[PDB]
């Protein structure tokens, strides 16, 4: 069971309850704190201690996130260290952020070139791309030398290759198969 | 990142530090043993418990190892 | 870069490398401490790798740092390691000092391609006269030896290694899998003492050793072979037992987490053996004649592993603890053994007629085992009672001495020409010999042996 | 100290206890308020031990309390055990009154 299996559960009751109450923003903090708090160095090892109770490890975590964690933040801690799941805290905020994306149509796109593209390039990439997906796109350019020339654009799951690169490698393989 | 308020807090958790060397028992089954924390514990080494009881280390996992008790296991508790 | 090891279960340990460093598969690792040898069978994600260790895991601890070498594992090759013995890793270990290598290759590679094969069926004499009727061998061909525990295999492969070096002028390569450390010893010597040792290789990974050992010395053995197959050579390659290749699988596979199959054997068994299988073949460039012993677990023919190795030969003996329990020696059943080149268009009509005859009449014997053990031979009609009298016969005149059993109970050893042993056998069929007494075909060589025998 | 019931499936049975009053391997374990009695068979951890109910285990819920006993079952012995039917835990079987035992021993040596 992949650990994206396992928050699923928990990730979709905090965005439910943070959509119906118009608090997406703050449990964007929240769950944010928590999955941070949850990777340090100390909380980590006291988190996987055998003698502590399921209820002093969360109260732990509620007192060092202290004033981050509304009343309902707080009882959704509790409950995932009753159910023992506070290894998932950095899932469960990553697949929150995925729903919240998804209901405010926002879409994060990746963007790769041989050498730097201008505002104007990026602002006519950003339009095709909106036009194309019918959503917010948010373009996080960058420049890899591993290219000959031209961009690699990554929305998501969706790839679109205009690189001399990948024309190489097409030629590569049409010669040798 | 983590602000300095919160890194405050955090070191003045009460996290308690384990030598390398020392292990507490999780479970207690037909006389296999699961224990936490034996960081430098070797592949085949002898592991000292109370009453004079001794163990051989067969699983070395990420987060636990494995010991088969040489002896009499029914006096060995969790913790 | 270099990694960490995080788990450790018996042979088995994951390590865990830098996402931008992950070796690959079947790649060299080295513990930095201890210098022990793993190789990587699988990548399991998050930059952890699982690997098996080619030595004893006691003492070996999580957090130790493990250095990556860039290829697998890499033998010494070609003349260089005539008269030589190494363990899996190519490393001396006849206390004669280093190997004068000029080259060393990786022990993994694909087998040769279908237009690489080679349709040869030249026949090889043994002077062993069951082999030679109904399982005759051909050069650059494979043979495998199928038997339970004490029924013959080491002894009759030996005869073989002993037998078939007066025509052959080449190069031999020897691979100990799994087997006796003391016999690997008395090999050794005799072959010094004999000075037969400059035209061999030997390889060794007994039973003493850990289980990565025991999975990859017949790689490295049958590597050397390769060597000199591809230089043009005409060679003997020799393995031990085979079936301890896919023993110390077994004993890995469930910890490296595969789900097992019938009789808790590894889901790959059929793989594992057709990747090494494939190897062991003659070519264009070459040819390796092969000789295999294969165990029968509890002497069950069906198993698993014996089943699945059938396939993979041009020539099958199956040696039987029923014969062996009568006094016969060689105690290969002429029924269930049987050879490719046994056909009219190689060996011609007068053999395979012989050999037909021979099978005949003794598969005519043994639908009347049950009814002789009931009521006795004297029930029988005038034509089973004469067909009955020469299957005892045929049976005992199987038998033959050897010069490596020499020692078991003091008789001299015999060899015997395909001629002699077609002659021998026609003239028991025909009815030449109805006179004899039956124990006079036990353990006598040739034909001719039996009259003299009879005189006594 | 005294643990809950957190499992019941068929006769084994789960109890949690405090982990500094977690019960033995085979130490004899008693249901509150109903005449049951629990033999320790594993420690799984996290203060919860699986047991053997030496009895039925219809009507039985989850959350009732046990109470560790500090020792094996331990049974009546010497001569008033004579022309007496006892069960496994040691009880009169027979209607003839308690046993006039003066020691008990634990079963488990
Ligand atoms: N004439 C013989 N008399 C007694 N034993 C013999 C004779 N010929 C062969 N053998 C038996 O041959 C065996 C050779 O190896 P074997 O047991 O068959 O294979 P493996 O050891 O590899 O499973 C020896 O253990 C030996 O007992
Ligand atoms: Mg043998």
């Amino acid at each position: 069971a992949e650990l994206t299996t396992l928050a699923r559960p928990y990730a979709k009751a905090a965005f439910e309850y943070a959509q119906a109450h118009q608090q997406l923003a703050d449990w964007s903090a929240a769950l944010g704190v928590l999955a941070a708090v949850s990777q340090d160095d100390t909380v980590r090892q006291l988190l996987k201690e055998p003698q502590l109770t399921s209820s002093a490890k969360a109260q732990s975590l509620i007192d060092v996130c202290g004033d981050k964690l509304n009343a309902p933040a707080q009882n959704f801690v509790r409950t995932v260290a009753e159910n023992k799941r506070l290894e998932l805290l950095p899932t469960i905020a990553e697949m929150y952020e995925q729903l919240k994306a998804e209901q405010e149509k926002s879409v994060e796109v990746e963007v790769t070139s041989a050498f730097t593209l201008s505002k104007e390039q990026q602002d006519k990439l950003a339009k095709a791309l909106s036009a194309r997906l019918s959503r917010e796109v948010r373009l996080h350019a960058s420049e890899d030398a591993s290219l000959i020339g031209g961009v690699i654009i990554r929305a998501g799951d969706l790839v679109i290759d205009g690189s001399v690169r990948g024309k190489l490698a097409k030629l590569a393989e049409a010669l040798k198969s | 990142e983590i602000s300095e308020i919160i890194k405050g807090r955090i070191e003045k958790l009460d996290v308690a530090s384990q030598a390398r060397n020392e292990g507490t028992i999780v479970s207690v089954s037909d006389g296999i043993v699961r224990i936490y924390g034996l960081a430098d514990v070797m592949y085949g080494e002898m592991i000292e418990f109370p009453g004079g009881v001794y163990g051989m280390a067969l699983n070395l996992e990420q987060d636990s190892v494995g010991a088969v008790v040489l002896g009499e296991y029914q006096g060995l508790a969790e913790g | 870069s270099s990694g960490r090891i995080v788990q450790i279960i018996g042979a088995v340990i994951d390590v865990e490398f830098p996402r931008d460093a992950v070796p690959s598969i079947y790649e060299a690792l080295k513990v930095q401490g201890v210098e022990t040898t793993l190789e990587v069978q699988q990548q399991l994600g998050d930059g952890v790798v699982r690997s098996i260790a080619m030595g004893s895991t006691e003492g070996l601890k999580r957090g130790l740092n493990v250095d990556s070498t860039g290829a697998a594992i890499s033998v010494p090759v070609g003349k260089a390691t005539l008269g030589r013995i190494m363990d899996v890793l190519g490393n001396p270990i006849d206390e004669a000092g280093p190997i004068g290598e000029e080259e060393r290759w990786g022990i993994h590679r694909e087998a040769p391609s279908y237009a690489d094969q080679a349709g040869g069926n030249e026949l090889l004499e043994t002077g062993i006269k069951v082999i030679d009727l109904v399982c005759p061998f051909a050069k650059g061909g494979k043979v495998g030896l199928f038997g339970g525990a004490g029924v013959g295999k080491t002894v009759n492969m030996m005869e073989l290694i002993r037998n078939i070096a007066i025509e052959h002028s080449g190069y031999s390569v020897f691979a100990g899998v799994g087997e006796r450390t003391r016999e690997g010893n008395d090999f050794y010597h005799e072959m010094k003492d004999s000075n037969v040792l400059d035209k061999v290789a030997l390889v060794y990974g007994q039973m003493n050793e850990p289980p990565g050992n025991r999975l990859r010395v017949a790689l490295t053995g049958l590597t050397m072979a390769e060597k000199f197959r591809d230089e043009g050579r005409d060679v003997l390659l020799f393995i031990d037992n085979i079936y301890r290749y896919t023993l110390a699988g077994t004993e890995v596979s469930a910890l490296l987490g595969r789900m097992p199959s019938a009789v808790g054997y590894q889901p790959t068994l059929a793989e594992e053996m057709g990747v090494l299988q494939e190897r062991i073949t003659s070519t264009k460039k070459g040819s390796i004649t092969s000789i295999q012993a294969v165990y029968v677990p509890a002497d069950d023919l069906t198993d698993p592993s014996p089943a699945t190795t059938f396939a993979h030969l041009d020539a099958t003996v199956v040696l039987s603890r029923d014969i062996a329990s009568l006094g016969i020696y060689p105690a290969v059943d002429p029924l269930d053994s049987t050879s490719r080149q046994l056909d009219p268009l190689v060996i011609g009509q007068d053999h395979y007629d012989t050999a037909r005859g021979v099978q005949y009449v003794l598969q005519r014997y043994k639908e009347l085992k049950d009814i002789i053990a009931i009521l006795g031979m004297d029930e029988l009609s005038e034509a089973d009672k004469l067909l009955v009298a020469r299957a005892r016969k045929i049976q005992r005149f199987l038998s033959q001495p050897f010069f490596v059993a020499e020692v078991f109970t003091g008789s001299p050893g015999k060899y015997v020409s395909l001629k002699d042993t077609i002659a021998g056998f026609k003239g028991i069929l025909n009815g030449d010999y109805d006179h004899l007494p039956e124990q006079a075909f036990y353990m006598v060589g040739g034909i001719e042996e039996a009259v003299e025998k009879a005189k006594k």
